[PDB]
C-alpha cells in the first residue's frame, strides 16, 4: 500500500464574531426584523459590543468573556428575548445616533460638565 | 479558472472595500494587505467578507479565511469558485 | 423558676463557651477495620439498635 | 444504598449501632486514609444532620473533585447516593475569593458530607453532574450567581436571573439594588431598562459594639 | 452491501405560558415534541426571583424570618422553623418542651393544609372542581388557628429563635381539637370523589413513573421518594424536635405513577392528624421561649420593671444577638420535600451566606426525565404530582 | 452629550438629580389637553424627566388612565372637572405652573361647542389670566400648519385668530404649528386606514394634488422639550414640518403598498361636489350630539382644507432651529403600526 | 492576640492551604459584567 | 410503614413485599444467596489491580470478608438481609457500583502519596460537656 511516491486559538473572537454575522439573518427572521433594521446595519453595532473589551489580554478572562458573549447570542436565536428588547437594547439606538444633531460645544469638555452638575460621575438620563 | 470577468469582480470588491471607513484616501487597488495596507482590523475583514458574501452569492470557507490576505486574494477566490 | 434570685450567666453561657482542636492525620498509619467491624453483628441475634432521640435538649 | 422499605413493623431504631459508630467517629479518618490525594484537609463540626452528632467537612482541589465524588458515591461503606445542593461562597479577603460547597446524603449511612472547593474568578470547577444528575441546575445556578464556570456542563446557562443580565448578583461588591430599574415608557411603546434611581435610599444601620467579641 | 435506515426528525418547539390549572405561580415552559408527543421539556425559571438570598446579607437573624414564610406562601411554618432551627445549632440555643411542642403541632397543621391544596388543585387540573370548593372551608378553619396564635393567615412569623413569639392562647386546644375530630370524615368525603373514579385513575395510572434510583439521582424527597419505595423521612431518620416521641408509620407505595403519590399524600395527611392528636393530649406546662434573655426578648412587664431587662430588649430590637463564627446546614420535612437552610457566620449580627436548598427546585429538573414520551395533558398532571412552587423554586 | 437645563428662572436651585422620574425638575406645568394624543406625548416628556405636570381633564377616568403611570408620585396631578367656560378653574389649575401648554382642540363642530369657542374665546380667556398671575414664565400654544387668516376651513380659521389673540396678550408665547402628525393613537393614518378597508368607497378630495409634511410623535414632543430647554425660542413661530414633502395621492399609495390592499379602492371625489354633499351635514353636525358614524373626514372644511397645500412657508422657523432631525413618517418605527395590519406575509 | 482557636482557625488554615491564579490588573472588571464606568 | 393500597395482602410472605416495593426495577433478577457470594468473590478479583498495600484495598478487602462470614453463619438467606439491613438485591448491586469506580480511581491513583504526607483536622468541642462537668 506503499510507493516513495504516496506521501509527498489566538482568534476566538474572530470565530465568536463570524457565528454571530452567520447567524444575523435567523434572528432577523426570527425576530421579524427586516423592515425595522438592515443585516449589514446590525453587523456594525455587533463590533462595537466586541470593541468594548479590547484592553483584556489574559486567556482565561478571554473564555469567559466569549463565552458571556455566546450566551448573548444565544438570548436572541433561541427566542429567550423578545422583538422588543432587540428594538431597545440595539436598533434603536443606533438609530437614533444617526439621526442626532448636535452643535459643537465651544466651551471645552470641563465647562460643559462644570455648567451642567456639580459631580460629573453621576449619570444623566434622557441627554 | 475565471467564470466571470477578472475587471468586474474587482470593480464590485473594491467598491465594498471603499465602504469601509478606511482602506481608501490613496490607495485602494490591488496588492493592498487589508491589514499592514489598509488599517483594517480582523473583525472588519470578516465582515467584510461577510458584504463580499452578500454581493456574490457564495459562502467563503472559515479556514480560507485564514488563508485569504490580499484584495488579489479574494477577488481570485471569488473568480476561482463556480457559483461566483 | 430557679433563676429569679440565683443569676449566673457564666454558669449558663452555652454559645461562647465552644471551641475548635486541632488534629494531624497521616496516611502511613493504618486504619483499624478491627473497630469497624469487630463489633459488627455476625448473627442476627447479636444486632445492636441506635433508638431515635425523643427530644431535642432543653435546659430543664 | 436505596432505602427501599423492608421491616414492616418494630423498624423504630435511627439506624444500627455499628453503621452510626462508623461515620460519627471513623469517618473523616477513613476518608483521609482511603483516598489521600484527594483530601487536602478536614473539619469536623457542628452536624448537619443533628444538633448532637458531629459530620464532617473535606477540602478538595477542583482538579480532583470528580474522582472524589465518583469514590463517594459508590464506596461499599460510604455510598453517598445524593446531592442535596451546590453552593458558593464569595469572601473578597481571600485571594481564591470563592469556596464551592457541595452537601450530599448517605441514606446507609444515615449522614451528611460536606466538600469545598476553593478557587477563584478565572479557574473553573469540573462538573460533577455524571455522578449526580441533580447537578446539572445547581452548578447553572452557581454560575448565574457567582460566576463561577463549571467545565464540561452539558449547556450552562443562566437560570434565575433577568434575560440580558451581565452581572453576578450573590457577588459582595455587587450593588444590593444593581444597577438598572425597569419601566414601561408611553412614547415607545416598550417596557425598557433605565439606570437606577431611588426614590429613598437603602438605610445601612451600623449596630456594632466596640465591645463584642464574637466577630471574627 | 447492506442497506442502510433512515429516521424522523422532531419540531414543534411550543411555548407553554402562564397557565391557570397547573401549579400556582408562573411557569414558562419550552417544549420540544414529536408530533403530540414530547421530546425535550425545559422549564424556564427566574420570573418570580426576587434575590432573597442576596437581601437576607444586608439584614439581622430576627430581621430576615419573614422572608422565610414568603419562600413558600402553603408551607410558610416549615419555612421558618429550619432557619431557627439553624439559628439555634449556631448558638447552642435550647429550645423549652412546650414550644417544641408548639412547634410541631403547627408544623403538621401546615402539612394538612399543603396536602388539601396539592390534592385538590391537582384534581382541578384534571377537571374536577368539587374537591377543591369542599377543601376551602377546612382551609379556612386552619387558617383560623394561625390567625389566632399570630394574628396573621398566612404570614404568622411565630417561630423563633428558642421557641414561639406568643404562647397559645385559651381555647385553641379544644377548637383544634374539634377539627380533628371531624377531620377524618372530611378527608374520607374527598377521597371517595377521587379514589376510585375511573377516568382520574385514567388520567392518572402510570402517569409520571419513578424509580427509587432516579429519584436519589436527581435529589427528590419526600412523597416522590415515599411514592417509589423508599422508606425515608427526616422526621424519623433524622429527628428534629420531640418528634422522635411521636408515634406515626411511614406511608409507603411502590410504582411511583401519579395514583401512588396521591394516596402516599392522603394517607400523610392521616398521619399528621394522629401526630397532632397525640401534641394535643402530651402538650406540656411552662416556658414556650427560651430563658435565655440575651437571644429571646424579655417579656414586657419585666422590661418595664427591670434595668436589665430593658438593655436586653433594647439591644435585641435594635443590633440583634451575635451568632458564633460557623457553617450550618439544617433541614426539615417539608411538606413539599426536604427544605434545608445552608447558614455561614462570621461572627456578626447579620449572616454572611444564608443558602436556601429547595425542596422543588431538584423536582422541576426531574421533570424532563418523567416527561418524556408523555403528551401535552399529561404535562398539567406531571406538574401536579411535583407539586412546585415557584417563589420556593425562585428564590 | 450634557444635559441641558429648562431654562426658568431659579430654575439651579429647585432642580437636583440626574434627570430622571425620581429626579427633581423645577417645571410645573398645567397642559390642557392631556388625554389627548398630542397632550400625552407632552405629558409624557416632562414628567419623564422629573417634571410635575397639572392635567386639567373632563370628567373621563379611563380616558386619563395612561396619564396615570407617566410620573412618580404625586407628580401627575390629574384635576377632574375642567370647562372651557370656567375661570375659576382655570386659576385653580395653573396656581403653582411656571408653564402653561394649550392643546384644546376639536376637528369637527357639535352643538355644545363650536370651533370659535375652542379655538378663539378659550385661548383669549386663558391667555387674560396666564398673563395677571406673573409666575407663569413660558406659554406653548399646538396649531396646526395650515392655519390662516384668509383660510376656507373654518376650524384653520378660527385656530389662526386664537393664536393672534395669545399673542397679543401674551407676547413671549411660542406658537408650535405641527403638521400631521403620525403616531400610534393618531388621526392621519388611522383613518386613512378605516377608510380604505371598513368604508364601501374611498372618496380622495381631488385626485390628491394636496402637499403635505407629516411629522412623526415623539419628534413633536422633542420639539416641545427644546422650545421649554431655550429662552430665546420665546416669542417665535416654528412650523414643525416633518423631513419629507408628499402628496396626499402617494400616500395613499404607499399605504395601500404597506397594507397590501388588493387594488386601489380610492375614488375621485372631486371638489365643488364634496362642497354640495358634506355642506348640509355640517348644519347637520351643529344640531347632533358626537356620532362615530360620521366625523372629520365628511366634512366641507375637510375638503377645503385638501385643496390647499399645507407646507411650511419658505421663510420660517423648524425642526433645524431646534436642533432635530425629523424622522421620516414612511419608513422606520414610525410606519410600524400600520404594518403590523398587513404586509403580505402576514395573514 | 494570642489565638482565637475556633471556626476562624480553619478559616486562617483554607485561606493559606489555597490560592489565586495571578491576572493581569483590571481583567477581572471585565469578567465581573458590571458597568465598566464603575471602576 | 403503611401501605397505601385498600387492597389486602400478606407482607410476611417475602415476595409480595418486594413486589409491593419496587425492588423489581432495581434488578429483575431474583438476587439469591449465591448470587450475593459470586457478587463479593469477583469484587475480590476486580481490587486485586489496587496496589497490595494500598488503603483503598485492605478496606475492600475487610468489607467483602466481613459480608462473606455473614453469609456463613446464616443459612437463610432473609437473616443476612436483617444482620446487613438490605434487600439481598441492593446488596447484589452494591458490588457492582464498587466496580463501576474502578476505573476512575486506577486513573488518577488516589492512594499514591509523599511519605510526609498530612491531612490537618479540626474538630468542633461542645460547651455542654465543659460546663456541665469536666
Ligand atoms: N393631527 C394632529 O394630531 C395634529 C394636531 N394639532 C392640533 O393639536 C391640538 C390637539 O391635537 P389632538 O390632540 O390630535 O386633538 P385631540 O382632540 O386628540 O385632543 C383634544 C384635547 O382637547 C380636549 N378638548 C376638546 N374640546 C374641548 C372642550 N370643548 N372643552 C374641554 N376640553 C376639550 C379633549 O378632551 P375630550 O377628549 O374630553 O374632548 C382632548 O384632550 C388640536 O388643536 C389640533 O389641531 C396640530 C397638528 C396636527
Ligand atoms: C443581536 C445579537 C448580537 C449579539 C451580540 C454579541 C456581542 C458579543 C460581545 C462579546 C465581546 C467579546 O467576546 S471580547 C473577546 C475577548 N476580548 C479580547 O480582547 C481578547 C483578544 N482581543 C483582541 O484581539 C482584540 O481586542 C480584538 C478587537 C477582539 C480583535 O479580535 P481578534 O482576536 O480576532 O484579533
Amino acid at each position: 500500500m506503499t510507493s516513495r511516491f504516496a506521501y509527498v486559538t489566538c482568534q476566538k473572537a474572530r470565530n465568536l464574531y463570524l457565528e454571530a454575522c452567520r447567524c444575523l439573518p435567523f434572528i432577523h427572521r426570527l425576530h421579524k426584523l427586516e423592515e425595522i433594521t438592515s443585516l449589514k446595519e446590525m453587523r456594525l453595532i455587533i463590533k462595537d459590543k466586541f470593541r468594548v473589551n479590547s484592553p483584556v489580554t489574559d486567556s482565561r478572562v478571554t473564555d469567559l468573556l466569549i463565552f458571556k458573549g455566546r450566551e448573548e447570542l444565544e438570548t436572541y436565536l433561541f427566542m429567550y428575548k423578545q422583538r422588543h428588547h432587540a428594538i431597545t437594547e440595539y436598533i434603536e439606538p443606533y438609530q437614533i445616533k444617526k439621526l442626532l444633531i448636535e452643535r459643537k460645544s465651544s466651551n471645552s469638555a470641563f465647562l460643559d460638565s462644570f455648567y451642567e452638575k456639580a459631580y460629573p460621575l453621576v449619570h444623566s438620563k434622557y441627554a | 479558472s475565471s467564470f466571470l470577468p477578472k475587471e468586474e469582480v474587482e470593480s464590485r470588491i473594491i467598491a465594498q472595500v471603499k465602504e469601509q471607513n478606511l482602506a481608501a484616501g490613496i490607495k485602494v487597488e490591488l496588492s493592498s494587505r487589508f491589514d499592514k495596507d489598509l488599517g483594517l482590523d480582523s473583525l472588519d475583514k470578516v465582515e467584510l467578507l461577510i458584504s463580499l458574501e452578500e454581493d456574490f452569492g457564495v459562502e467563503v470557507p472559515d479556514a480560507e479565511i485564514d488563508k485569504i490576505h490580499t484584495v488579489e486574494d479574494a477577488v481570485n477566490f471569488f473568480i476561482s469558485n463556480p457559483s461566483s | 423558676p430557679k433563676l429569679v434570685y440565683d443569676i449566673k450567666y457564666f454558669a449558663r453561657d452555652y454559645r461562647r463557651n465552644n471551641s475548635y482542636t486541632v488534629r494531624s492525620v497521616d496516611s502511613k498509619t493504618p486504619f483499624d477495620y478491627s473497630k469497624v467491624f469487630g463489633s459488627a453483628p455476625l448473627k442476627p441475634a447479636d444486632v445492636k439498635t441506635v433508638r431515635i432521640p425523643e427530644v431535642m435538649p432543653h435546659r430543664g | 444504598s436505596y432505602c427501599y422499605a423492608r421491616k414492616m413493623t418494630d423498624k423504630d431504631y435511627i439506624a444500627y449501632d455499628n453503621i452510626k459508630n462508623f461515620g460519627d467517629n471513623y469517618l473523616t479518618d477513613y476518608i483521609i486514609k482511603t483516598v489521600p490525594k484527594y483530601v487536602t484537609m478536614a473539619v469536623n463540626g457542628p452536624a448537619q444532620s443533628s444538633v448532637l452528632y458531629q459530620e464532617p467537612t473535606i477540602y478538595t482541589t477542583p482538579e480532583h473533585i470528580y474522582a472524589l465524588c465518583a469514590f463517594l458515591r459508590d464506596h461499599v461503606n460510604l455510598q453517598y447516593k445524593t446531592l442535596i445542593d451546590i453552593t458558593a461562597v464569595d469572601y473578597p479577603e481571600r485571594s481564591a475569593r470563592f469556596e464551592v460547597v457541595y452537601h450530599l446524603l448517605s441514606p446507609r449511612l444515615n449522614n451528611r458530607i460536606r466538600i469545598k472547593v476553593v478557587v477563584d474568578e478565572v479557574t473553573s470547577v469540573p462538573s460533577v453532574s455524571r455522578i449526580w444528575n441533580a447537578a446539572n441546575w445547581f452548578e447553572r445556578e452557581t454560575w448565574d450567581m457567582f460566576g463561577v464556570f463549571f467545565s464540561n456542563h452539558p449547556d450552562l446557562r443562566r437560570v434565575l436571573t433577568d434575560y440580558g443580565f451581565t452581572g453576578h448578583p450573590l457577588r459582595k461588591d455587587f450593588p444590593l439594588t444593581g444597577y438598572t430599574e425597569v419601566r414601561y415608557d408611553y412614547g415607545k411603546k416598550r417596557v425598557i431598562s433605565e439606570p437606577l434611581e431611588l426614590t429613598q435610599e437603602f438605610r445601612y444601620f451600623d449596630f456594632s459594639s466596640p465591645w463584642d467579641t464574637l466577630s471574627r | 452491501m447492506k442497506p442502510l435506515t433512515p429516521s424522523k426528525v422532531s419540531n414543534f418547539t411550543i411555548n407553554f405560558g402562564p397557565q391557570h390549572p397547573a401549579a400556582h405561580g408562573v411557569l414558562r415552559l419550552v417544549l420540544e415534541m414529536d408530533g403530540e408527543i414530547i421530546k425535550r421539556a425545559d422549564p424556564h425559571i427566574g420570573l418570580l426571583h426576587r434575590g432573597t438570598e442576596k437581601l437576607l446579607e444586608y439584614k439581622t437573624y430576627n430581621q430576615g424570618i419573614p422572608y422565610f414564610d414568603r419562600l413558600d406562601y402553603v408551607s410558610m411554618m416549615c419555612m421558618e422553623h429550619s432557619y431557627v432551627l439553624a439559628i439555634e445549632q449556631l448558638l447552642n440555643v435550647a429550645v423549652p418542651l412546650r414550644g417544641q411542642y408548639i412547634r410541631v403541632l403547627f408544623s403538621e397543621i401546615t402539612r394538612i393544609m399543603n396536602h388539601i391544596l396539592a390534592i385538590t388543585c391537582h384534581s382541578m387540573d384534571v377537571g374536577a372542581l368539587t374537591p377543591f370548593l369542599w377543601a376551602f372551608e377546612e382551609r379556612e378553619k386552619l387558617f383560623e388557628f394561625y390567625e389566632r396564635v399570630s394574628g396573621a393567615r398566612m404570614h404568622a412569623a411565630y417561630f423563633r429563635v428558642g421557641g414561639v413569639a406568643q404562647d397559645l392562647p385559651i381555647g385553641l386546644l379544644r377548637d383544634i381539637y374539634d377539627w380533628s375530630r371531624q377531620f377524618a370524615s372530611r378527608v374520607d368525603e374527598m377521597e371517595e370523589l377521587l379514589t376510585g373514579n375511573r377516568i382520574w385513575k385514567e388520567r392518572t395510572i402510570d402517569v409520571g413513573l419513578v424509580t427509587a434510583q432516579q429519584a436519589w439521582d436527581w435529589g427528590c424527597s419526600g412523597p416522590i421518594l415515599r411514592g417509589s419505595g423508599i422508606d425515608w423521612d427526616l422526621r424519623k431518620n433524622q429527628p428534629y424536635d420531640v418528634y422522635g416521641r411521636m408515634d406515626f408509620n411511614v406511608p409507603i407505595a411502590g410504582h411511583g405513577d401519579c395514583y401512588d403519590r396521591y394516596l402516599v399524600r392522603v394517607q400523610e395527611m392521616r398521619e399528621s392528624l394522629r401526630i397532632i392528636y397525640q401534641c394535643l393530649n402530651e402538650m406540656p406546662d411552662g416556658l414556650y421561649k427560651t430563658p435565655d434573655q440575651k437571644v429571646s426578648p424579655p417579656s414586657r412587664g419585666q422590661m418595664k420593671q427591670s434595668m436589665e431587662s430593658l438593655i436586653h430588649h433594647f439591644k435585641l430590637f435594635s443590633e440583634g444577638y451575635h451568632v458564633p463564627a460557623g457553617e450550618t446546614y439544617r433541614a426539615v420535612e417539608a411538606p413539599k420535600g426536604e427544605f434545608g437552610v445552608y447558614l455561614v457566620s462570621r461572627g456578626g449580627n447579620r449572616p454572611y451566606r444564608c443558602k436556601i436548598r429547595s425542596p422543588g427546585y431538584a423536582h422541576l429538573q426531574m421533570l424532563d426525565m418523567v416527561a418524556k414520551g408523555a403528551m401535552l395533558a399529561d404535562v398539567v398532571t406531571i406538574i401536579g404530582t411535583l407539586d412546585v412552587v415557584f417563589g420556593e423554586i425562585d428564590r | 452629550s450634557t444635559l441641558k437645563p429648562f431654562d426658568l428662572n431659579a430654575n439651579n436651585a429647585v432642580r437636583n438629580g440626574p434627570g430622571g422620574r425620581s429626579s427633581i425638575g423645577g417645571v410645573v406645568a398645567t397642559v390642557f389637553g392631556a388625554n389627548g394624543f398630542i397632550g400625552s406625548y407632552v405629558v409624557n416628556e416632562i414628567s419623564k424627566r422629573g417634571n410635575q405636570v397639572v392635567c386639567p381633564y373632563r370628567c373621563n377616568e379611563n380616558k386619563v388612565q395612561p396619564l396615570k403611570q407617566m410620573g412618580d408620585l404625586g407628580q401627575v396631578v390629574l384635576l377632574p372637572e375642567f370647562d372651557i367656560h370656567d375661570d375659576e378653574y382655570i386659576r385653580r389649575a395653573i396656581s403653582r405652573s411656571n408653564v402653561v401648554i394649550n392643546c384644546v382642540g376639536i376637528r369637527q363642530e357639535t352643538k355644545n361647542y363650536s370651533y370659535k369657542d375652542v379655538h378663539v374665546d378659550f385661548p383669549t380667556r386663558l391667555a387674560k389670566i396666564v398673563a395677571e398671575s406673573g409666575k407663569v414664565e413660558r406659554f406653548i400654544q399646538v396649531s396646526e400648519m395650515g392655519a390662516d387668516v384668509s383660510h376656507a376651513s373654518r376650524r384653520l380659521q378660527t385656530k389662526a385668530v386664537g393664536d393672534e389673540a395669545i399673542m397679543k396678550y401674551i407676547p413671549d408665547a411660542t406658537i408650535i404649528r405641527p403638521g400631521n402628525v403620525v403616531g400610534i393613537e393618531d388621526y392621519f393614518y388611522n383613518n386613512l386606514i378605516f377608510q380604505l378597508s371598513y368604508t364601501i368607497v374611498a372618496p380622495v378630495i381631488n385626485n390628491g394634488a394636496n402637499k403635505v409634511q407629516p411629522t412623526y410623535i415623539l419628534d413633536v414632543a422633542d420639539a416641545v422639550v427644546k422650545i421649554l430647554k431655550d429662552k430665546k425660542t420665546s416669542g417665535k413661530t416654528y412650523y414643525l414640518g416633518g423631513p419629507e414633502t408628499l402628496t396626499m395621492r402617494q400616500i395613499y399609495d404607499h399605504l395601500i403598498d404597506t397594507l397590501r390592499l388588493s387594488n386601489d379602492d380610492t375614488v375621485n371625489l372631486r371638489y365643488e361636489l364634496a362642497k354640495m354633499l358634506y355642506k348640509p351635514l355640517d348644519t347637520l353636525r351643529t344640531k347632533l350630539p358626537e356620532f362615530p358614524f360620521l366625523g372629520f373626514m365628511m366634512s366641507s372644511d375637510y375638503a377645503e382644507e385638501q385643496v390647499a397645500d399645507s407646507v411650511a412657508p419658505a421663510g420660517s422657523l423648524g425642526y433645524k432651529d431646534l436642533s432635530i432631525s425629523p424622522a421620516k413618517v414612511t419608513e422606520g418605527l414610525a410606519i410600524e403600526g400600520v404594518r403590523f395590519i398587513r404586509v403580505g406575509g402576514y395573514d | 492576640a494570642t489565638a482565637p482557636q475556633d471556626f476562624s482557625l480553619a478559616m486562617k488554615k483554607a485561606d493559606e492551604i489555597y490560592s489565586g491564579k495571578t491576572v493581569k490588573a483590571g481583567d477581572i472588571g471585565f469578567s465581573a459584567g458590571v458597568p465598566l464606568e464603575t471602576y | 410503614f403503611k401501605a397505601v393500597a385498600d387492597v389486602e395482602i400478606d407482607f410476611s410472605n417475602r415476595a409480595v413485599l418486594k413486589k409491593y416495593v419496587g425492588v423489581d426495577h432495581l434488578s429483575k433478577e431474583q438476587g439469591t444467596k449465591a448470587k450475593f457470594i459470586v457478587s463479593l468473590n469477583s469484587l475480590l478479583e476486580a481490587v486485586k489491580s489496587v496496589p497490595e498495600t494500598a488503603e483503598y484495598r485492605k478496606a475492600i478487602e475487610a468489607t467483602c470478608q466481613y459480608r462473606l462470614k455473614v453469609c456463613g453463619e446464616n443459612n437463610s438467606d432473609a437473616a443476612i438481609e436483617e444482620v446487613l439491613d438490605a434487600h439481598l438485591e441492593e446488596l447484589i448491586a452494591e458490588s457492582k457500583e464498587e466496580l463501576r469506580i474502578l476505573p476512575v480511581l486506577l486513573e488518577s491513583k488516589p492512594w499514591d502519596v509523599p511519605a510526609d504526607y498530612s491531612a490537618p483536622v479540626f474538630d468542633y468541642v461542645d460547651a455542654s460537656t465543659i460546663l456541665d462537668k469536666k
